[PDB]
């Protein structure tokens, strides 16, 4: 949608991640696995729900109105009673629709978002040691075991610890 | 600074989302299906079927209309004093005593029913030189004649109809509805045997308002064995007002006042059976649930209930846009 | 790889997007002048002038309101038995037989209207004792008098006029429609002329109500000749029911019914051309096309119409904002 | 507008590219040329008709309604069948107005998205190779010639191809 | 380039965005309590309590409502042909001449009220044969008897009330509002006391409509001293059209016309005092400040004002989201 | 908001800053200081004016309507009266309550945007001299004293001024 991730430079979801909206999957000298991310997979969920609630905040009650549903043929006033419905009930069904239209487009725009912001959080973490593949996977350029992808995830990966190791592996080489 | 020691190798993360095999299509501002994970239904439409008779008072009206129950049909006795917060009319009532017509039917109905209450308070009216009490076949009250509970048909004495004028203030605080009415003569032979007068006259008066009201004589279709009919009528005397009745034939008088109030009653059309459950919102389909902000069960709705519009479904979208690995 | 790639340049690649040099102004949530590449009108403003024939019924109503038509005042006898979809009444409509006036004119023209119909059957009913088929030189039929062609105006027969009491039972499986009116005399001699009777009453009823209205005697102005007035009114009557009609005097009695049904129609007061052509919307302006979601032409539409807005102008953007490159 | 690239961090639109919505002008080893991108171009489109055409979803038809214009003057009644239906007026106008108003709001975001995607693609497809010049132009850091332009418009641009001649040439230097 | 840096720093630029102590909670999409920067109030709530006297022509009924002022009670004669934009009517309005009753108040109410002009020219009727400028001691006129000062009340003159038929001729280009009305006598010897027939009538016709209407004799509640009742009713009268009036006793008829026009008047029911301050727009409850969109004063306006809304509050956030660096 | 700016990759506002919206803190040779943006501060505001007069734009006007008080009990027509008004009040209440939540909702947006969009220009700007820390701040690797920084607020900056000294500076180090 507006950010371009989902459905954009992230090819295609995956069936297998169960645990979570979110997340990482990775392959490293020690092997490979996936994790759901659970503060973005919240943070989607919480703005949904909260949409939601929102939409469903009070159904105003009514009790004596006007009749509406006849037997008899009266003329001039009860057309008006027909009419007076009749417009009420367009001008709601136009309300409905266009709620969910705007609703639902700003649904797919905001997972997007947080699809995209989860992707720049993990970009700007990474510092001079990785490099963006353009389908969302960074190639780190330093050995990075299972307890390294761990604090990629958590949040306190030190790029520091790494730089020369990933500096040297990344640019040097030949050229 | 950190030491490598011997290993040299590069790493791969990447980033996803989920994905699941089903899915559900939605409506956007620029596509009206677009699949997304996951999506919840803003329109109710269906009904349980069933009136719930919680948390409403629903009154259920059997084989009386409200307008018979107010008058006192014999066979709507069962309604005096009665209150309401929904009237049920059902499809099957009928009327079964003297055949009448009520000029504004409809604000009568309106009036009553969102009062809410049939309560009935007898005044001592009295009558001098007329006969009381009339009563017809056509309204059997058990073996005999009758008429209605709450109306008194007054006919000449001897040979001999006053000019009747009577009155009743309202010394209360609160409003009177006095329900009175016209008989409205077959022929004119049978207007001076019970009225004398060849050509009666009906007046009712406050200090704000005055009806005069004369029959009209005349064959009608044959209504349970009569050509006659009374037509009703409706006076509302506010605290501190006077009722001044006159007349000097045909006046059908009122035993009293009906006491109006104030509240959110009103009146269904529905043939849905009352049963034991609670719900807000009904609706003449029966009860629905008021989950939901909008419904397309019926436009006929009394309590909290979801907002009537024309679509039946609409899919509020609660999950990312569906882009599976293998297909859908 | 290579050996030494020595060959050091280097390129530029620049990404950018179009622009025109015309470009269009357009509403904004932030501004309301914004400048897009392209943009399409919403409002349809214009009318083609002319009523399209198709695909809706026209009928033109001539010279002749639809009242009239119904009624059956001589010059409008080409619309017997006629249907529409949609019936246009001009403004240079006129009526020219017996002055009358309807005491709900616009209930009887809508109720009429949307039924689409004036298909009539004429009933056998018996007037025994007056003089039939009254008729007035302000309604000329031919070189003679004469009335309109679905009323059927009773007078004395010889030195009295009965009390009329008929019946006509509906036994068909359909509602049925019955104009009828009564004669309102210029001067009491003109009444006993006519009727016997000083004062004559007319009561129409069914099962179900009753209309008993009294003449009124008196001078109004001079139209067509005449300061007498009848006024239309009528009875509709549900299968099943009967229709008695009770009269001693001033009675027009109707000659059958015009049958009802349940459909589209409707009228429209317009004085645009008909012509040969389809369009869906009409508008007493002319019909307009349907393809845009609004319209400010006229708030009176039939057919499937764009929605009227006070607008006349609503530009959707359909492009990117326009940042030109010079401006050629 | 959001994304700012459109009358952003891209001076003005080309009133030249006659072929397609956004594009390429490259000047290379061969000379100066420029491209229509189609699929951003159809993807902005696509998104703008499919829009216009809900707009335009069913003209809803009415038959018999109540009158609107009259002769005499009756009191009580004709005044609310005129209210009513000033007010139905006010509610559609108010409707019709706020409609286009988010919708061109929002035609502009999108197509100033576009934009910016395409733009952010381009970035991730030529990786170490060059460098953003911040107006929407990259300096690309090795001899490319036009079917080196055309790879990476066609998207099939392999940066490693180039990648020890491009880092030579952007690093190395003097510094 | 340049020769040797022989320091070589760094330096550190970081990015931000104010954020402000205080701050207030605006509802969005998706939360409806988020704290921004700034906001707006759009629902204005308070009334001034007072209706300005400008830019509109405000008219204080003081204590006559316009009714009473129209018809021309006595203590109502300030406001003969009187004009504005707005008529105020205060709580404590109080009739005080002859006791009426009309038909359809609301109607005559209204439009009066939209016409906004008691604009009165008095015609040459020219009643022959009765007894005219009759006066009753309810309607005190000084110290004397009198009537209502647009209204002439005819009596029998000696022995007789003739057939009164009488005519006036639309002949301006502008229509004409005519106001007559009937008198209905208490009892039978006040009728044939006051109009020797038995049996009054009142016919009022143009060449597009009629009322006839007739007396009712009865008592009503003792107002004023008086049992009788006159009832007021109107007739328009369009150009080139002609009024006939025809009565055979108990008409109170019509001194002239009112002269009607269409502009932007209209009533309000108000007990706010006026004072002298510009607004445009009138509630009620006072002026309100038209500068915000909605208003919660009351759904009851006069002029250019805010569309009413339920809420009384909706803050428009106009700054970003607050996100300040102390604790709370 | 969708960016993830404000409240997002920037911690927190700066109460501190009274001369603009957003604005730029340095430590450079020659010690700290503070400065508002202007361009920005003033593009978020216009944006908001906008929107701000798009809504206070035209009260409409109105003057005979219909009674909407009743001191007596009618029946029908009167149930009519009630019912015209009371479900035109629903409806605009409906409205304003949308208005003001879709508006909201944009207008964080927007000021999360135009943050976001600040931080990227000066990115670009600064092209292989600095680094961002992922804070908002970018670490600027070579001397730069208060001219300096004045440059990069207005605009000026010449990356090649001083290219060689930082990347020399960034990478060479000693890996
Ligand atoms: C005026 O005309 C009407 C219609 O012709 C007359 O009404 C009919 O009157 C007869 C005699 O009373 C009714 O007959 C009775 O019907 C019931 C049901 O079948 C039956 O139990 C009785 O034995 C008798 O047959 C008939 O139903 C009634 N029809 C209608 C439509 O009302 C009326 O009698 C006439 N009145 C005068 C005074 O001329
Ligand atoms: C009651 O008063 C009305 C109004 O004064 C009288 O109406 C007028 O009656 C005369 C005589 O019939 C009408 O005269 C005719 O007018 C036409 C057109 O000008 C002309 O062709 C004839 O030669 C003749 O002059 C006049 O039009 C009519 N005016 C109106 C406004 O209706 C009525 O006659 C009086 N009736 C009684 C019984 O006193
Ligand atoms: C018909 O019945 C009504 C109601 O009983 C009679 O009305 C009452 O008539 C008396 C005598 O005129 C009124 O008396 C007046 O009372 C006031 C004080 O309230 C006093 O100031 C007067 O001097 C006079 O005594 C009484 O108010 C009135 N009541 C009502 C409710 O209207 C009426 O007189 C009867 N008429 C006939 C012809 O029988
Ligand atoms: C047809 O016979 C009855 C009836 O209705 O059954 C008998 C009835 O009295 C008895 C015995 O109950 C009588 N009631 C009175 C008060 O006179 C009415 C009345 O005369 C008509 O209904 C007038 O229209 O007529
Ligand atoms: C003025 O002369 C006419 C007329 O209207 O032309 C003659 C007409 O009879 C002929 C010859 O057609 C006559 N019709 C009947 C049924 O009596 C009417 C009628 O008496 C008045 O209209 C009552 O108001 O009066
Ligand atoms: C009760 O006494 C009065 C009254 O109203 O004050 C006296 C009044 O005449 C004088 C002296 O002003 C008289 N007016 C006329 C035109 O007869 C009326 C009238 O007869 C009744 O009101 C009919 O209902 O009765
Ligand atoms: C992050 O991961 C590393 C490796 O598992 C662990 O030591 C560290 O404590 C984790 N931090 C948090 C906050 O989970
Ligand atoms: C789909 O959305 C609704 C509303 O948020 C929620 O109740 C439901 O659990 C969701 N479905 C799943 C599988 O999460
Ligand atoms: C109806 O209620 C009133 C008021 O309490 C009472 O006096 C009257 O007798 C009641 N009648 C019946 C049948 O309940
Ligand atoms: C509700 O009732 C109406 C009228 O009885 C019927 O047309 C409608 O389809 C029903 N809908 C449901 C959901 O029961
Ligand atoms: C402008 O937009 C309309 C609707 O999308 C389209 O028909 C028209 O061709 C467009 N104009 C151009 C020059 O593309
Ligand atoms: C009108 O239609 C009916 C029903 O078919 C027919 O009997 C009648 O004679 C028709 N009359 C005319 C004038 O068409
Ligand atoms: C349509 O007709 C009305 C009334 O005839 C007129 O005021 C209006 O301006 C016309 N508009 C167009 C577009 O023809
Ligand atoms: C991309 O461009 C190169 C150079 O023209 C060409 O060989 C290659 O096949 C192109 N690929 C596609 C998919 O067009
Ligand atoms: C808050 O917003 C309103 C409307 O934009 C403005 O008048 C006011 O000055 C703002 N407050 C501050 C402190 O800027
Ligand atoms: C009312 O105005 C008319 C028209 O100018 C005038 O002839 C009449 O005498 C005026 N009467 C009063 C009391 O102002
Ligand atoms: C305005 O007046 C109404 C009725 O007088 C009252 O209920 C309402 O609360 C008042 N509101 C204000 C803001 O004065
Ligand atoms: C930018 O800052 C430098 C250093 O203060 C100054 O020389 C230059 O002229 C400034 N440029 C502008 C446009 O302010």
């Amino acid at each position: 949608g507006l950010f371009g991730a989902i459905a954009g430079f992230i090819e295609n979801g995956w069936e297998g991640m169960i645990d979570g909206w979110y997340g990482f999957r990775h392959q490293n000298s020690e092997g490979t696995g996936q994790a759901a991310d659970l503060k973005s997979t919240q943070a989607a969920i919480d703005q949904i729900n909260g949409k939601l609630n929102r939409v469903i905040e009070k159904t105003n009650e009514k009790f004596h109105q006007i009749e509406k549903e006849f037997s008899e043929v009266e003329g001039r006033i009860q057309d008006l009673e027909k009419y007076v419905e009749d417009t009420k009930i367009d001008l709601w069904s136009y309300n409905a629709e266009l709620l969910v239209a705007l609703e639902n487009q700003h649904t797919i725009d905001l997972t997007d978002s947080e699809m995209n912001k989860l992707f720049e959080k993990t970009r700007r973490q990474l510092r001079e040691n990785a490099e963006e593949m353009g389908n969302g996977c960074f190639k780190i350029y330093h050995k990075c075991d299972n307890a390294c992808i761990e604090s990629i995830r958590n949040g306190t990966y030190d790029h520091d610890v790494y730089r020369d190791e990933a500096l040297n592996n990344r640019f040097q080489i030949k050229g | 600074q950190d030491l490598p020691g011997n290993d040299n190798s590069t790493a791969t993360l990447c980033l996803g989302h989920h994905a699941v095999p089903n899915g559900t299509l939605v409506k956007t501002i620029t596509d009206d299906q677009i699949e997304v994970t996951n999506a919840t239904e803003l329109v109710q439409s269906s009904s349980t079927g069933k009136i719930c008779n919680n948390p409403h008072r629903i009154l259920d009206g059997i084989d009386c209309t409200l307008i018979d129950a107010l008058l006192g049909d014999p066979h709507c006795d069962v309604f005096q004093n009665e209150t309401w917060d929904l009237f049920v009319e059902r499809s099957k009532a009928f009327s079964n005593c003297y055949p009448y017509d009520v000029p504004d039917y409809a604000s009568l109905r309106s009036l009553v029913a969102s009062s809410g209450t049939l309560e009935f308070i007898t005044e001592g009216f009295t009558w001098t030189g007329v006969t009381q009490n009339g009563g017809s076949n056509a309204c059997k009250r058990g073996p005999g004649s009758g008429f209605f509970s709450r109306l008194n048909w007054l006919t000449k004495s001897g040979s001999t109809y006053p000019v009747l004028n009577v009155t009743m203030p309202n010394n209360d605080n609160f409003d009177k509805l006095y329900i009175w009415g016209i008989h409205h003569p077959s022929t004119n032979q049978e207007q001076t045997s019970l009225y004398v007068q060849a050509s009666g006259r009906v007046t009712v008066s406050t200090r704000r308002s005055q009806q005069t009201i004369i029959p009209n004589i005349g064959s009608r279709p044959w209504v349970r064995g009569l050509s006659s009919r009374i037509s009703i009528y409706w006076t509302i005397v506010k605290p501190g007002d006077v009722l001044v009745i006159n007349s000097n034939g045909n006046l059908i008088a009122p035993r009293g006042y009906f006491k109006m109030r104030t509240g959110k009653s009103s009146i269904m059309r529905s043939d849905a059976p009352i049963d034991t459950c609670i719900s807000e919102c009904i609706t003449p389909n029966g009860s629905i649930p008021n989950d939901k902000p909008f419904q397309n069960v019926n436009k006929i709705t009394y309590g909290a209930c979801p907002k009537y519009v024309k679509q039946n479904t609409l899919k509020l979208a609660t999950g990312m846009r569906n882009v599976p690995e293998k297909q859908t």
